[PDB]
């Protein structure tokens, strides 16, 4: 049967909210780390 | 180079050397409804956001506050990012400024008053990612943890007056009984952040921001309003020539604010030193 | 914040489901795995790859969890759009 800060790379997301849609994920860059949040809408 | 040891310390460090261990980015989709856009910034808590443009799968540039204005002083929350600037052909006439995390701050400051800007995306050309969103306030922190632990330059103790930063003419305004709309029509005139708010006699008691004309906005209860009435829906620091160059560093840096209002013993405003101008003295040479 | 999405339906169609969407997408992929993934795409405008690998959980006695993993224009961005291509038609 299917498999049931290791978040890093992996995609999250906001509730979608009267139209928008937020994803976001923590990348690295050399030793600093950036969480990305995008918003577009649906 | 004790009297350029500014310049050489910024020259030596990288745009990535100032980006936090951890930190959030926000980014908006081009195609964004322009009101959205802006609750977004609001309950992100940040003034800028990058912008990125699915059909060019690039970044275009940024969303900042004179945007609003410009947009205001001529529905308008219904349409959507792409819309507005394409009104203005702003990708085409003023293209994306940004900056590779491996450039010199040096490079930083200079861009910025070079473009007349005040944000500068952060972006690593290997991967295209925008790292961060370089300010003038950012920078200037920096460079205040390096210049209060590093033996100053003596042009540190000389005074304003003598070092003629700051701007002491031309100088843009607003009086207390100004309708907030023609606030408005002076800043896309003059292309400048902010508005000593003056009395009768032409002393200053107040300031007025672009912030402020759009958060009215936002109300959505005429804009001919004078000013004060204005700043009355709200929730002046300010400086003398004979002060030290450190002393206002110090001041304008703790005061976490963008500028400094120039002003008489009587407190007539005789000029104004921004952010760029402490940039511009201290790095640009 | 809520990692990945989720559905109740069975591993068998969940995981059909996807091939099927990455097929619309006419996106490239690879069963590294019964329920873990391996996607590529081409980018149309900037000629390059970016890829991303799906797997599979399972959160409880009925629920199943679908992870996106990002795999080293704009890399993060597009990581964000070819996700939000697929969820969009998961979603139908
Ligand atoms: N990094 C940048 N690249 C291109 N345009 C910018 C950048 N930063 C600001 N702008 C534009 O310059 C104008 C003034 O922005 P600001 O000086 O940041 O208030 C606004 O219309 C912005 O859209
Ligand atoms: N109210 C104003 N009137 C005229 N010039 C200004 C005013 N505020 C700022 N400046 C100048 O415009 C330039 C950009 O400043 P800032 O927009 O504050 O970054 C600086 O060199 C300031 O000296």
């Amino acid at each position: 049967a299917p498999p049931i800060h290791v978040m890093l790379n992996h995609l999250y997301a906001l509730s979608i909210k009267d139209g928008v849609m937020v994803l976001s994920a923590t990348h690295r860059y050399k030793k600093k780390y950036v969480t990305t949040l995008l918003y577009k809408p649906i | 180079s004790n009297s350029s040891v500014y310049t050489t310390f910024m020259k030596s460090h990288r745009c990535y050397d100032l980006i936090p261990t951890s930190s959030k980015l926000v980014v908006f989709d081009t195609s964004l409804q322009v009101k959205k856009a802006f609750f977004a910034l609001v309950t992100n808590g940040v003034r800028a956001a990058p912008l990125w443009d699915s059909k060019k799968q690039s970044f275009v540039g940024m969303l900042t506050i004179t945007d609003f204005i410009n947009i205001l002083h001529r529905e308008l929350e219904e349409h959507k990012i792409e819309t507005w600037r394409e009104v203005y052909l702003q990708d085409s006439f003023k293209p994306l400024v940004c900056i590779s995390p491996n450039a010199s701050l040096f490079d930083a400051v200079s861009s910025l008053i070079r473009n007349k800007i005040h944000r500068l995306p952060v972006i690593d050309p290997e991967s295209g990612n925008t790292l961060y969103i370089l300010t003038h306030k950012r920078i200037l922190k920096f460079l205040k943890l390096f210049i209060t632990e590093f033996p100053k330059p003596e042009f540190m103790s000389k005074s304003l007056e003598e070092l003629q930063i700051g701007t002491y003419a031309n100088i843009a305004m607003v009086r207390t009984t100004t309708p907030v709309y023609v606030a408005l029509g002076i800043f896309v005139q003059h292309r400048v952040s902010a508005l000593p708010v003056v009395d009768e006699k032409g002393r200053v008691v107040d300031i007025y921001s672009k912030f402020d004309v759009i958060n009215l906005a936002a109300e959505k209860t005429n804009l001919d309003v004078s000013v004060t009435k204005a700043l009355q829906h709200r929730s002046v620091l300010k400086c003398y020539l004979h002060e030290t160059l450190e002393a206002i560093i110090n001041r304008l840096v703790e005061a976490e604010v963008h500028r400094l209002v120039v002003v008489d013993e009587h407190d007539v405003v005789k000029g104004i030193v921004s952010l760029s101008d402490i940039l511009q003295a201290l790095v640009l040479t | 914040w809520h990692l990945g999405i989720r559905s109740q339906s069975r591993p068998n169609d969940i995981m059909a489901e996807v091939c099927r969407a990455i097929k619309q997408l006419d996106y490239e992929w690879k069963v590294v795995n019964p329920y873990y993934l391996r996607v590529r795409r081409k980018n149309p405008v900037t000629s390059t790859f970016s890829k991303m690998s799906l797997q599979l959980y399972q959160v409880d006695s009925r629920t199943y969890l679908l992870d996106f993993r990002s795999i080293d224009g704009s890399h993060t961005i597009e990581f964000f759009e070819m996700c939000a291509n697929l969820i969009k038609i998961l979603a139908q």
